[PDB]
């Protein structure tokens, strides 16, 4: 399971 | 043993050509198991090992959805980072991310991974405390302030300490067959003659797993640091690896040089000379 | 931030004339990711070579493994031609079976 909706830079 | 779950993410802009290329590749103990590629004919998460065809269509539909969402987000990040660095709209740029967890025997979190790069340079990384970030330059400080205000460390912790560990254990169970196996190297020497009566001695290691390996050349105890030409471990493309280490020696003297091969599938190293 | 790609051309299994086998072209240590890679038989483009299996390492440099099916013979030559931004000219590495 990948982290999903990586945080916006 | 001590085992890892790592995702390697890439977004590359291609302005005037199309929309960015987005990729997620997942590794377990540095072995590739899943892949999403936005440039595939029908872009979806796909199994890249045997033991992952054990998951039903809901696993794949759900990981695809996440990849399709992360894709849209990395497009915005590429535009955001142009602004921070005051770069033109016309050039190609890359964001890469390493996202992962590593546990030992306890089955509890040793080390949390979340590190970013922009055009191949360190940008920002979660610290080992799983609370703070380290910025590599001025631009990354802007991301840092944004991420603190939003409590982004915490949401990432929850995944890292929770969901990341629990899917690691599950993936090991499903895949241990192949992941914790041990293919011992088969090793040999080749003699190629070289100008001004010298010979290249090349020590080969073939068909080994895992990738971790050490090759040494020596003359009666002493290990030849300087002289050794050493290629990077390469995949055979069947899940086993190849490597070689070489030295230049004078003709007539080949027989005095010895190669050692250390690997987890050998209680004692292999020893080999020429012929 | 341009990096000179390292090119290795080698066979999956130890080579036997007449015996089907896989030829690998391993290109490493390059950035940016855009790269063109052709595999050649007697200096002629081999068709349908997979230029898809791409990833990168802890140092952020990209690497791709291309592969194609081949039956080695005593006279046939094999090579890998690589074109990167970091290079004025394509670099051709030959398959060397005695290495
Ligand atoms: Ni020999
Ligand atoms: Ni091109
Ligand atoms: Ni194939």
């Amino acid at each position: 399971s990948v982290f999903a909706i990586f945080a916006a830079l | 043993g001590p085992h890892s779950l790592r995702y390697f993410v890439t977004a590359v802009s291609r302005p005037g050509l199309g929309e960015p290329r987005y990729m997620e590749v997942g590794y377990v103990d540095d072995t590739e198991f899943v892949r999403f590629d936005s440039d595939a004919e029908n872009p979806r998460y796909e199994p890249r090992a045997r033991w992952m065809e054990q998951e039903g269509p809901e696993y794949w539909e759900r990981e695809t959805q996440k990849a399709k969402g992360n894709e849209q987000s990395f497009r915005v990040d590429l535009r955001t980072l142009l602004g921070y660095y005051n770069q033109s709209k016309g050039g190609s740029h890359t964001i890469q991310v390493i996202s992962g967890c590593e546990v030992g025997s306890d089955g509890r979190l040793l080390r949390g991974y979340q590190q970013y790069a922009y055009d191949g340079c360190d940008y920002i990384a979660l610290n080992e405390d799983l609370k703070t970030w380290t910025a590599a330059d001025m631009a990354a400080l802007i991301t840092k302030h944004k991420w603190e205000q939003a409590g982004e460390a915490e949401r990432l912790r929850a995944y890292l300490e929770g969901t990341c560990v629990e899917w690691l254990r599950r993936y090991l169970k499903n895949g241990n067959a192949t992941l914790l196996r041990t293919d011992s190297p088969k090793a040999h020497v080749t003699h190629h003659s070289r100008p001004e009566d010298k010979v290249t001695l090349r020590c080969w290691a073939l068909g080994f797993y895992p990738a971790d390996i050490t090759l040494t050349w020596q003359l009666n105890g002493e290990e030849l640091i300087q002289d050794m030409e050493l290629v990077e471990t390469r995949p055979a493309g069947d899940g086993t690896f190849q490597k070689w280490a070489s030295v230049v020696v004078p003709l007539g003297k080949e027989q005095y040089y010895t190669c050692h091969v250390y690997h987890q599938g050998l209680p004692e190293p292999l020893t080999l000379r020429w012929e | 931030i341009q990096k000179t790609p390292q090119i290795q051309v080698y066979s999956r299994h130890p080579p036997e004339n007449g015996k089907p086998n896989i030829l690998n072209c391993y290109v490493t240590q390059f950035h940016p990711p855009h790269i063109e890679i052709q595999m050649l038989k007697n200096g002629k483009k081999i068709p349908k070579v997979e230029m898809s299996d791409m990833s990168f390492s802890k140092d952020w440099s990209f690497y791709i493994l291309a592969h194609t099916e081949f039956t080695p013979t005593e006279t046939d030559t094999y090579a890998c031609r690589v074109k990167h931004a970091s290079m004025a000219e394509p670099k051709t590495v030959y398959w060397d079976r005695d290495m």
